[PDB]
Order: structure tokens, then sequence, then C-alpha cells
């Protein structure tokens, strides 16, 4: 999708816990800078739960779309609570802005 | 003469299913107009509307309360402590046209029940029967709480709704949802990070953050944590009262518990002042969109 609509979707639903700046501070969640290619539970400087380190799954543009729809159904026992994107235009615009901001 | 008696009257031959349909409409639309307020959605505002329409109750003479769907009259609609709820009213007028049989009172409350369940809160039994009442039953403005107060105004404001300490602390956990808007109320900011999913964040934040009191732009003071959250005086007051503070700790520790007290309270809140004949149907438990494949 578009990168202009994905910039207002991340600064509204996320951002309060994650950050796209290189070397940012950890507020309530870990940093998403460099998330495409790393395993789940690899960010340093943050304590993860026992259900996020045991899954260990590579974050690609096909498996990350299922985690956005339901974060508690894909990974049972997660700590970050989030309703979940139920539209296909909101998941394609948020993944295009997370690939250009987190390089 | 004793107070007024408000008997719940089921809508002419309607039943669960007729009511699961209303839920679905509301529920879906929350799924559809998700852009509201920087993507918080209509969740927080509908739960706040539910609370305000019910919070006018006065147990001494039984006036106000959800029963009459009087929020629809200007007097009430225009109460300044009701600023921002017009956004919640609009969101359901459509759905009302769809189901013109349901009363106003039954719609405003079903709506808050939907929003809680739809945001992953606990299940909230609910009952129908509210009946619409003439413009004359409209409560004067001023029966709702002030934010700028302390534990003791809170304890007392609530005895008028007939709620105890545990019920008042549980209800307040709803402050996990949404945020304050300066144009609506003089305060600004969210209580937490997951503004649209129902957890006990409210209580962990209260006790784990570092609050500093400060003035906003509206010129009011509030407690701000470094992390970007805010707490109103009335919320902070919950940890300054020794008695409020142990309920707050319970809850920060055990979500199930919170989840169970909240549901008991929220429903008690919504049914206050209403008499259900012994022939009315047991309270309903509605299914979520998730539970229905959606
Ligand atoms: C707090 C309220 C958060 C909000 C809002 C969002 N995220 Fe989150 N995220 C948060 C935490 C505390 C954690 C770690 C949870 C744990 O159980 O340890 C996470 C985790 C993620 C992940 C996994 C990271 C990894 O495996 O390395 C992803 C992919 C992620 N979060 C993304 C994400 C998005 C896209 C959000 C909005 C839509 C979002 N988070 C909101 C904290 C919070
Ligand atoms: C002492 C009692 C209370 C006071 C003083 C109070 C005050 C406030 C204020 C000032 C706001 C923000 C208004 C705005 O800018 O729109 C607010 C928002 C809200 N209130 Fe409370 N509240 C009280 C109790 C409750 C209770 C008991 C509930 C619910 C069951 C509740 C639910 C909410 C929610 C969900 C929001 C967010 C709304 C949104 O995001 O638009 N409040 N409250």
């Amino acid at each position: 999708g578009s990168a202009k609509k994905g910039a207002t979707l991340f600064k509204a639903r996320c951002l309060q816990c994650h950050t796209v700046e290189k070397g940012g501070p950890h507020k309530v969640g870990p940093n998403l800078h460099g998330i495409f290619g790393r395993h789940s539970g690899q960010a340093e400087g943050y304590s993860y739960t026992d259900a996020n380190i045991k899954k260990n799954v590579l974050w690609d543009e096909n498996n990350m779309s299922e985690y956005l729809t339901n974060p508690k159904k894909y990974i049972p026992g997660t700590k970050m609570a989030f309703g979940g994107l139920k539209k296909e235009k909101d998941r394609n615009d948020l993944i295009t802005y997370l690939k250009k901001a987190c390089e | 003469t004793t107070p007024l008696v408000h008997v719940a009257s089921v809508e002419k031959g309607r039943s669960y299913e007729d009511f699961q349909k209303v839920y679905n409409a509301i529920a879906l639309k929350l799924r559809e107009d998700d852009e509201y307020d920087n993507y918080i959605g209509y969740g927080p505002v509908l739960v706040r509307l539910a609370w305000h329409i019910s919070g006018t109750w006065d147990k001494h003479d039984n006036t106000g309360g959800s029963y009459g769907g009087t929020y629809r009259f200007k007097k009430e609609f225009n109460d300044p402590s009701n600023a921002g709820l017009q956004n919640g009213f609009k969101f359901l007028e459509p759905i009302h046209k769809e189901f013109p049989w349901i009363s106003s009172g039954d719609l405003f409350s079903l709506g808050g029940v939907t929003a809680v369940q739809e945001m992953q809160g606990p299940k909230i039994p609910w009952r129908c029967g509210r009946v619409d009442t003439p413009e004359d039953t409209t409560p004067d403005n001023g029966r709702l709480p002030d934010a700028d107060k302390d534990a003791g105004y809170v304890r007392t404001f609530f005895q008028r709704l007939n709620m105890n300490d545990r019920e008042v602390v549980a209800l307040m956990g709803a402050h996990a949802l949404g945020k304050t808007h300066l144009k609506n109320s003089g305060y600004e900011g969210p209580w937490g990070a997951a503004n649209n999913v129902f957890t006990n964040e409210f209580y962990l934040n209260l006790l784990n953050e570092d609050w500093k009191l400060e003035k906003n732009d509206a010129n009011n003071e509030q407690w701000d944590s470094k992390s970007g959250y805010m707490m109103l005086p009335t919320d902070y007051s919950l940890i300054q009262d020794p008695k409020y503070l142990s309920i707050v700790k319970e809850y920060a520790n055990d979500q199930d518990k919170f989840f169970k007290d909240f549901s008991k309270a929220f429903e008690k809140l919504l049914e206050n002042g209403i008499t259900f004949p012994k022939d009315a149907p047991s309270p309903f438990i509605f299914k979520t969109l998730e539970e229905q494949g959606l």
C-alpha cells in the first residue's frame, strides 16, 4: 500500500509503546527498529515473557499480518494488549510504513 | 409517597436474539469506523456514555438512572459534564433507525456492554426493559462527578449510587480506556498505553509510574508520569486513601478479580433504579464478533 496513510496509523494505535528511531528508549514495549529478519524475543534492554521467547518466529511481511489481526490468538500468553486490525487496507498500509521506517 | 417505581417492561415480544442483533450492529460498526480519535475507536466514548446516563441516579428519591433514556433531551444532552458524548450519541442514531423498537435507555447501556466485551473486557450480563420517559423526567445538570477532588468526595459521591469502596475502585479501572481531551474537559492525555483494550493497566500505572502534579494549558493541574500518561485528582486519590490503595493493589495483581468485580459493578450501575418483575427474563450474555467467526 501507501506510506502516507501508514504513518498516521502507527502514530495513533502504536508508537506509545514502540518506536521507529534508531537507538530509542524502551517505554512499555521493546524497539521495532530492525524487526524484519530478527526472531521474536531478541531486542536487548527489555524483559520479554515466557510465551514470546518460546515461539521464536522470523517476522516477515506474510507472518506479521496474522499477528496484527489477533496478538492474543496467534501467541497465547502475550503481555501487549491490542484490539487487532480487522481490515485488509489497514494491515497493508501499516506494513509498508514499518518496512521503510525500520531499516 | 416513597420514591418513583420504574418497572422494566420487555419490548413487545423481543428476545435475546432480537438483542444479539443490536449488539452485532453496534459491534461491527466499532470494527468499521475505527479511525475515530486517532484510532482509539468509539469504544471508550460508548462506555463513558453508558456511565453518564446511569450516573445521574439518586438512590434517595430514585430519579435519574438509565431507565428513562432522558439523555436524549437537550437539558441532559447539554449538561457540560457531558461534553464529548455527542460523538457517542451520533454513532448510535443510525443503529437506532435500524431498530426503532428498542428504547433509548436500552440502547445507551447495551452500547457500553458491547464496547467492553468488544475490547476484550469480561462479559457483562445485561437486561432489557428500560422504558422511555417524558421530557419532564430529565434530571437537572450537576449530578455527575468533578475530577478536581479527593478520596473523600469520591467515597461520598458514590454512596448516592449505592456503591462501596470495592465497587468504586473496580469501576474506576475503566480509566484504562480512552484518554482526556482538553477541549472536552480541561484535562489532557491518556491513562495508559493500550487505550482501546480492557486490562488492569489503570492500577499498574497508578502504582508503578512516578507522578508529578502539573498544570495543563486549560490551566488545571494533573499528575503526569514521565512516560506520557496523566491521572486525574480523583484517580490519584485512589492511592492516597489507605483503603482505596489496598483494592488498587489487589487489582494490579489479579486481572481476573478486577474482571469479576468490574462486571458485577458495571451491571449494577446500569440496572440501578429499575424494578424487574419476577416474570422478566434472566440477564443476557451476548456473544462477541470473535465468538461468531468475525
Ligand atoms: C502497550 C500498550 C503496547 C502497544 C499499544 C503496542 N505494543 Fe507491541 N509490544 C508491547 C510489549 C510490552 C511487547 C512485548 C510483549 C511480551 O510479551 O514480551 C510488544 C511486542 C510486540 C511485537 C513482538 C516483538 C518481538 O517479538 O521482538 C510486535 C511485532 C509488536 N509488539 C508490534 C506492535 C504493533 C504493530 C502495535 C500497534 C498496532 C503494537 N505493538 C502496540 C507493547 C505494546
Ligand atoms: C470520580 C468519578 C469520575 C470522574 C471525575 C471521571 C472523569 C473523567 C473525565 C474528566 C474524563 C475525560 C473526558 C473527555 O475529555 O472526554 C473521563 C473519561 C472517561 N471516563 Fe471517567 N470519570 C469518573 C468515573 C468513571 C467511571 C465510573 C467510568 C466507567 C465505568 C468512567 C469511564 C470513562 C472512560 C471510558 C473515559 C474515556 C472516554 C473517551 O475516551 O472519550 N469514568 N472520565
